[PDB]
RNA sequence: AGCCAGGAUGUUGGCUUAGAAGCAGCCAUCAUUUAAAGAAAGCGUAAUAGCUCACUGGUCGAGUCGGCCUGCGCGGAAGAU
């Protein structure tokens, strides 16, 4: 890639391209198409998984014909699924109360190494350190 | 620019590339984005790794601060910007045909090829360095010229 | 017109002009912004 | 100082709310790519959006900034034969 247009990344539903309160038109109208939202976007979505937020961006320039785009998943969202307690903090950050495992922040990384910039891949995780530290997570490493 | 015991270390390391370095080229980084250096990036891991480093340095007592040592006609390539492109241990292998290749990409730009010292010329963007090894194009012609 | 006694910049858009011998707040950002003094 | 650029990721931080996406509030005020980019200073919105600003990179090529002491001046300053 070297050039974009837009983006309004949000999290939407894997499961069936169709929600009415969360997003429904202001996924995309300014030119974009809600009719072609669920004739390719779950074309792609059989062949992983579908059900966890999803963010995509749509390229719609003015010709009202897209090519719909793939994200990744975000990483402070991993320690809830993946990690731990799901929320992280549970009360305001001023007492440490959460954890992490020691085996994992190594694997739960190389998923989202497609955006990273850390050339080695042990310099991806060292940076989910402070991606799992946010209120101060401590590993009983 | 804390004082001098900084940029001095950018002078070192310069320096260290000009002399103890090979051919090389400029890439002209005007309004530099994320992709371009990242596919800069790529291309210098390709060369045994990382030494094709490539920092933002066009300025004069940082990038033409190591001059004097070495490559003695980078004051023309001291200009706007440059973002030299210094070799190291190999040759020229690819690194010209590479950056002739990805500037055309419209990738920013490269102040035409303004070149780093390694011929007693300027600006030639010369395809003749891409064969360093190739000893194999030889075994090819044994077994066809026995019958006839 | 805001013509006061007391008159200062407000923001950073505001400057003071002295102009035929007295202090104005002229603002580029703000038309509430500007003053005299008075 | 202006003049060209950027002003980014987790993120829209979470709630309580009606909605809250920097900007209603309360509160944490952290971390990342690092040239740098405030969980945000203004504007802006239905809320996003959007627009700036902060800091930082480019041109340029001498000075430049705000405190102290004191001299002299300005305003504050409107009455009736």
């Amino acid at each position: 890639a070297k050039k974009v247009q837009a983006y309004v990344k949000l999290q939407v539903a894997a499961g069936m391209a169709n929600p009415s309160p969360p997003v429904g038109p202001a996924l995309g109208q300014q030119g974009v198409n809600i009719m072609e939202f669920c004739k390719a976007f779950n074309a792609k979505t059989d062949s992983i998984e579908k059900g966890l937020p999803i963010p995509v961006v749509i390229t719609v320039y003015a010709d009202r014909s897209f090519t719909f785009v793939t994200k990744t998943p975000p990483a402070a969202v991993l320690l809830k699924k993946a990690a731990g307690i799901k929320s992280g903090s549970g009360k305001p950050n001023k007492d440490k109360v959460g954890k992490i495992s020691r085996a994992q922040l190594q694997e739960i990384a190389q998923t989202k190494a497609a955006d990273m910039t850390g050339a080695d891949i042990e310099a991806m995780t060292r940076s989910i350190e402070g991606t799992a530290r946010s209120m101060g997570l401590v590993v009983e490493d | 620019m804390a004082l001098n015991l900084q940029d001095k270390q950018a002078i070192v390391a310069e320096v260290s590339e000009v002399a103890k370095g090979a051919l090389s080229a400029v890439v002209a980084d005007s309004r530099g984005v994320t992709v371009d250096k990242m596919t800069e990036l790529r291309k210098a891991g390709r060369e045994a790794g990382v030494y094709m480093r490539v920092v933002r340095n066009t300025l004069l007592r940082r990038a033409v601060e190591g001059t004097p040592f070495e490559c003695l006609k980078d004051a023309f390539v001291g200009p706007t910007l440059i973002a030299y492109s210094m070799e190291h241990p190999g040759a020229a292998a690819r690194l010209f045909k590479e950056f002739a290749k990805a500037n055309a990409k419209f990738e920013v730009k490269a102040a035409a090829f303004e070149g780093e010292l390694i011929p007693a010329s300027q600006i030639d963007r010369l395809a003749t360095l891409p064969t360093y090894e190739e000893a194999i194009a030889r075994l090819m012609a044994t077994m066809k010229e026995a019958s006839a | 017109m805001k013509v006061r006694a007391s008159v200062k910049k407000l923001c950073r858009n505001c400057k003071i002009v002295k102009r035929d011998g007295v202090i104005r707040v002229i603002c580029s950002a703000e038309p509430k912004h500007k003053q005299r003094q008075g």
